[PDB]
RNA sequence: AGGGCACCACCAGGAGUGGAGCCUGCGGCUUAAUUUGGAAACUCACCAGGUCCACACAAUAAGAUUGACAGAUUGAGAGCUCUUUCUUGAUUUUGUGGGUGGUGGGCCGGUUGGUGGAGUGAUUUGUCUGCUUAAUUGCGAUAACGAACGACCUUAACCACUAAUAGUGGUGCUAGCAUUUGCUGGUUCCACUUCUUAGAGGGACUAGGAAGGAGGGGUCCCUUAGACGUUCUGGGCCGCACGCGCGCUACACUGACGGAGCCAGCGAGUCUAACCUUGGCCGAGAGGUCUUGGUAAUCUUGUGAAACUCCGUCGUGCUGGGGAUAGAGCAUUGUAAUUAUUGCUCUUCAACGAGGAAUUCCUAGUAAGCGCAAGUCAUCAGCUUGCGUUGAUUACGUCCCUGCCCUGUAC
């Protein structure tokens, strides 16, 4: 539960295109409930997505 | 005045069942004596306690009460499908094929209860003089346990399904492909995947 | 713009709600969960922790495997596990390869044409200048004439006919009072049908009169080993700084308390077994115990209900109004009442002195006051529906407010 609250911010997704947001945590093993805009089924997936910097690296001649 | 204590065991859903449960197959009344018990009101979970328990009569009795409630339960239930202990005592009962068939096979001669079935009396095997006597049987949707007893793959009853010439008909007869009456039969397939094949 | 209609609109008014305590629904908060949008188990869908359970290749067996006394192992346990060792027979076991499906995403709940007339057409007439209704409901007029859906059935109320498990009277016997031979009762037959009954038959058309009515849009793809599982113990759904709403009980004298009087209608009830319970006995009470009638117009039951009426105590003092919160004890249902189902007894004695802005229902046996039965249901109502008892004030109108409906321009 510690986890899912920490990112409770973070918007939703799923990968037939609905979005959705995190309501609150449920139980001790880090289920939680979220809504959505539409009629989810078990066939979907819902995922997150989270960002980082890269940098370029730097380069040197060759022979 | 048994029934007293019968009368308590309807709702055995769980534990160790009562003793007057346990006994009962010992006595030669039984086919009467359990009748003043009348499991038929009792709980799911002692159609399967019974069914392992009861286990030539036993065609009488799963004729006489495997049959009945299994009707009862297709038939009444909210959604029409069996219960998982309903399901898992006829899956365990016909631990002697004859009692089945003979009990159920043929007795129970919509279609929806054939499908239901069919997703049991395909879960285990047969033994091979036992299948055929069922297939002959049938000779005489009831296909549908035909195409059923032909999935799981003697000279009488070759004879017996050359005689046999919806959608579910004719898949049936296309799986009996995988094996000079068979001219009559081209002739009345020629009333075509069936008449290519048929050509093998 | 006009015009029409309605106590889910107003006017004249009634009862109020909004302010207090408590019950209850929703939102929010909290939490392991407080499931989702007449809950102590089950229900159950939620939480913590435990058991138990396809097809197609390679190895294996006459012993693959199946069933079972007595006892046992955990927080939660059992001949699917275990000590002991019988019974039984190919119904099948261990690895390795794609999954297929008792698997997800077929059936229902005021409105126009024909033929004729006009126009190159789109259009038009019929469907109208005038006069009527809730209405395409009608006179008349005349390039029109003749046609098609939507908008009969049961109550109230009088009377012949049924029948009796309902009622009345008489007769036999019999108690008390008084003694013209009366009056008030109890318990064997006979006559009747008016009251009751319930079923059937007939009884307003705009004509003074019972009455110039009330009601009938929904249900090909993906994924599969213990997989959209089975079952046990305990907890939660009842947690509460708060916001919104339906209610119950009160603020007293048109009253509270005590004794006495004393009257309904609609329901529902067991042999499947244990429902509705009279009568006797015990107990302060709640309650207990021995018998009994009823599958019911027959017995519970005249359901002897409450408000109400009469005679007393209290004397305007948060008082003898009001009874939240809380302590101790006695019972009943249930496997189990702790965070406490319900009932009884003694003690404790809170807010509340008629409620701002807002706002609901209502035109006669109606509003309001009062109580009873049924539903759900082991127990558990301040809830929902119905029934009866007592029984007013104020209109008999309008378009002011709210809301609905109908009858210049290519926009």
């Amino acid at each position: 539960p510690e986890d899912v609250e920490w990112f409770k911010s973070i918007p939703l997704f799923t990968k037939s295109g609905r979005s959705g947001f995190i309501k609150e945590s449920l139980g001790t093993h880090g289920y939680f409930k979220a809504t959505f805009d539409g009629k989810l089924s078990a066939q979907d997936v819902v995922a997150m997505s989270l960002y980082k910097r890269m940098w370029p690296m730097p380069s040197l001649p060759w022979n | 005045a048994y029934t007293t204590v019968g009368s308590i065991l309807k709702t055995w859903t769980h534990g160790k069942l009562p003793k007057l449960f346990k006994v009962i197959p010992s006595l030669r009344n039984w086919q009467d004596v359990i009748y003043v018990t009348n499991p038929e009101e009792w709980s799911p979970h002692v159609v399967y306690e019974a069914t392992k328990l009861f286990v030539k009569e036993s065609q009488k009795f799963i004729n006489l009460i495997l049959l009945e409630r299994f009707r009862d339960n297709i038939e009444t239930s909210e959604d029409h499908s069996l219960n998982y202990h309903i399901y898992r005592a006829v899956k365990k009962s016909l631990y002697k094929p004859s009692a089945f068939f003979k009990g159920f096979l043929f007795p129970l001669v919509n279609v929806r209860e054939a499908t239901i079935a069919g997703s049991v009396l395909a879960k285990v095997s047969v033994p091979a003089l036992h299948s055929s006597a069922a297939l002959s049987y049938l000779l005489r949707p009831t296909t549908v346990f035909i195409k059923i007893l032909l999935d799981k793959k003697p000279y009488q009853t070759v004879d017996d399904c050359v005689y046999y010439f919806p959608v579910i008909w004719h898949k049936a007869f296309l799986t009996f492909a995988q094996r000079d009456q068979r001219d009559f039969l081209l002739e009345t397939v020629r009333q075509p995947e069936i008449r290519r094949e048929l050509l093998a």
